[PDB]
């Protein structure tokens, strides 16, 4: 007795672990746990791939179950790392099962770089093997008959799943036995022979023979499909075809022998014979055309023994007339079996080993979120400093709040004192020369790292170029100029890093001293500044003038606007929203992450408070400047010009101008400071970079 | 930009 089964595809063995790796750790904080179990697992992908297809050699759900565990663990890794990113070298490798192509050759290969083929080839695999269990059992018992059911229900659904599944995933032509149509074939085989095993359980069973009938021409029709399907294309093993055919056939006379009984019950006499003289000829053609492929004998036995004794009983009792096959009533059907779906785990026990590690959909995701929280933080901050600085000169170009604290020309107005010492407080001229001076310093540190770096591997290049020029024979490795290349490119990029930063340098020094000697005069105690600021006859008439009070109170509210923007930078930076999991119910919810739409919503709940406020700055910032200057204007229209307060004049707005400079000089100083510093920090892993790979090497 | 974070924060 004898079911068609599928061989399984040969593939070469490929390293998983390795490709997998390098994404791996490029990824996360090397060295770190989330890592620890990332690599483990990975290696632990690559044994499980070999035990599930390194070897066409078990043959139970022992190693089925292995296969299905490799399938539904294939498959939860697709949604990590960049498959659907074409970067990763894990070329896969099969072999067609049936030895078919479009072309008379004796086998075909076809590797390609892609999951999809490795999962396609894997079902076909877990289908094939499926098949194969189901052809051993022992179908005179229950566990038989209920294991057979199971696995050809199975094995056809997972042919199905390939037929709808490869073109989409599989870029390529794929081979002969893993198409549509191969695979749609292969699938009715397996229902059909999944509704032949229903009918040998109702057989079993001794169900009535109504029931019978109906349920070995529905597996006739199944039989019947696949057959047609497979009469103008062979792509099968040359036994598919012939075997089709016989248990067609068998299946038709099945249904006769059944549909015959049941008239029998009603005294349709001559029904009766008509169908056994069916089933006859169908048993008869099968016996003597595909002895091969079937026994049939019994049956033929069973057959005659009816049609002989429906003869006798007709011809001398009953005499009923025998019909032609054609004024027969149609036999009905009846499918007791379905294609089985194809839904992950596929397995036993599954547990997915990466389950930890976050869908590349995500990282994408979180990490542009960051690109567009930048674009949206620095960018107000930039505004309100530039803002500020504007605000700043604009008054000292216009002496004020000086020129309004300035009672006689006889003492240190309020506003020049308090910036004064607030500028000795900070340190004074001291804290500006001392950064000054360790600029160079930082610099030069910088330089010895990134020279001492690419020096070790000048020196091990000028080595290995040696060993291979006097040990041609006895030193071959790829020579350390390539190795090297990598490295040296970083090498040239932080040249170009610190080219500008001398360059930023350069703007520090030449502003610094530009402006040295004024910010030193502000650093001194109160009479000393006092006496070298020039003395003036005030205008006296500036006693309580409205005109001054409205210039108070506009400043007033200048510098509230200005001290304000201070804690709008500082909300602006200190709070942020982690996103992922905004990302990852995005995903589980919906069907993909849109981001870019997600998180325009998002920086507008969390960021939308403070932007609003920085854009209030501003415009309040040009209101308050417009109807300044014309308020000025006139001011100035009532407090003459001679020399004496001219004098004064320039010496206050400079030793206003004085303050600014001060506070930007920290500042940009403190900027080149950080920078310089987290340089080294940079340098210092790169000098270890250098120092590992001339160590291995 | 003054001094280049924006290159250095990158790499």
């Amino acid at each position: 007795a004898t079911f068609i089964s599928v061989q399984l595809k040969k593939t070469s063995e490929v390293d998983l672990a390795k490709p997998l790796v390098k994404f791996i750790q490029q990824t996360y904080p090397s060295g770190g746990e989330e890592q620890a179990q990332y690599c483990r697992a990975a290696e632990e992908l690559s044994k499980l791939r070999r035990a599930a297809v390194g070897r066409p050699l078990d043959k139970h759900e022992g190693a089925l179950e292995t296969l299905l565990r490799y399938y539904d663990q294939i498959c939860s890794i697709e949604p990590k790392f960049p498959f659907s990113e074409n970067q990763i070298c894990l070329t896969f490798t099969w072999k067609d099962a049936f030895d078919k192509g479009s072309l008379f050759g004796g086998s075909v290969k076809l590797a390609l770089a892609s999951l999809g083929y490795e999962k396609s080839c894997v079902l076909f695999n877990c289908a094939a093997l499926a098949s194969q269990i189901a052809a051993e059992q022992n179908l005179d018992n229950d566990e038989g008959l209920k294991i057979a059911a199971k696995h050809y229900q199975f094995a056809s659904g997972a042919f199905l799943h390939i037929k709808e599944t490869v073109l989409s995933a599989l870029s390529r032509e794929p081979t002969v036995d893993i198409s549509p149509d191969t695979v749609g074939t292969l699938s009715l085989i397996m229902l059909a022979q999944a509704q032949e095993v229903f009918f040998l359980k109702a057989t079993r069973d001794k169900m009535k023979d109504a029931i019978i009938a109906k349920l070995a021409n529905q597996a006739a029709d199944y039989f019947g499909d696949a057959f047609k399907q497979c009469q103008y294309k062979d792509t099968l093993p040359k036994e598919v075809f012939p075997v089709l055919a016989a248990k067609h056939c068998i299946m038709q006379a099945n249904a006769e022998y059944h549909q015959s009984i049941l008239a029998k019950q009603q005294y349709y006499f001559g029904e009766e014979i008509a169908r056994l003289q069916h089933a006859a000829e169908l048993i008869k053609t099968v016996a003597s055309r595909y002895d091969e492929y079937v026994n049939v004998k019994d049956f033929s036995d069973k057959i005659n023994r009816a049609l002989a004794a429906a003869k006798k009983d007709n011809d001398f009792i009953y005499h009923d007339r025998v019909p032609d096959l054609k004024d027969l009533d149609p036999i009905g059907k009846a499918t007791l079996v379905k294609s089985t779906p194809v839904n992950v785990p596929i397995s036993q026990k599954f547990t997915d080993l990466f389950e930890k590690m976050v869908p590349v959909s995500v990282q994408q995701s979180l990490a542009a979120y960051n690109q567009r929280k930048a674009d949206l933080v620095n960018r107000s901050i930039a505004q309100m400093r530039e803002a500020t600085t504007l605000a700043n000169g604009v008054l000292a170009s216009l002496n004020l709040p000086a020129a309004i604290e300035d009672v006689s020309g006889d003492t240190v107005p309020q506003s020049i004192l308090t910036k004064s010492r607030s500028v000795i407080e900070q340190g004074g001229i001291q804290t500006v020369d001392q950064l000054i001076k360790e600029l160079p310093e930082l610099l030069q540190r910088n330089r010895e790292i990134l020279d001492e770096s690419l020096r070790l591997l000048d020196e091990e290049e000028a080595t290995d170029n040696d060993l291979r020029a006097k040990f041609k024979e006895r030193w071959q490795r790829t020579p350390s100029n390539e190795l090297y290349k990598p490295l040296r490119a970083e090498g040239t990029n932080f040249r170009t890093v610190l080219d500008k930063a001398v360059q930023a340098d350069g703007q520090v020094k030449e502003c610094y001293q530009s402006h040295r000697d004024t910010i030193v005069l502000l650093c001194k105690p109160e009479p000393e500044l006092n006496a070298a600021i020039p003395s003036a006859n005030p205008a006296k008439t500036m006693q309580g003038s409205e005109v001054v009070n409205v210039l108070k109170s506009l400043l007033s509210n200048l510098d509230e606007v200005k001290k304000e923007r201070e804690g709008l930078e500082n909300d602006l930076k200190s709070v942020n929203f982690d996103m992922t999991s905004k990302f990852l119910t995005a995903l589980a919810q919906d069907g993909v992450i849109n981001e870019e739409a997600l998180s325009v919503t998002e920086l507008d709940r969390v960021y939308g408070g403070l932007t609003t406020k920085v854009q209030e700055s501003l415009k309040k910032q040009e209101g308050l400047l417009k109807n300044i200057q014309v308020s000025h204007q006139e001011f100035s229209k009532m407090k003459q010009s001679n020399n004496e307060a001219n004098l004064r004049e320039e010496v206050l707005k400079n030793l206003a101008t004085a303050y600014d400079n001060f506070v930007e000089l920290v500042a940009n100083l403190k900027e080149g400071t950080k920078f310089y510093n987290e340089l080294t920090e940079i340098l210092v892993r790169f000098q270890n970079k250098c120092s590992d790979i001339v160590f291995a090497r | 930009e003054l001094y280049p974070l924006t290159s250095l924060r990158s790499l």
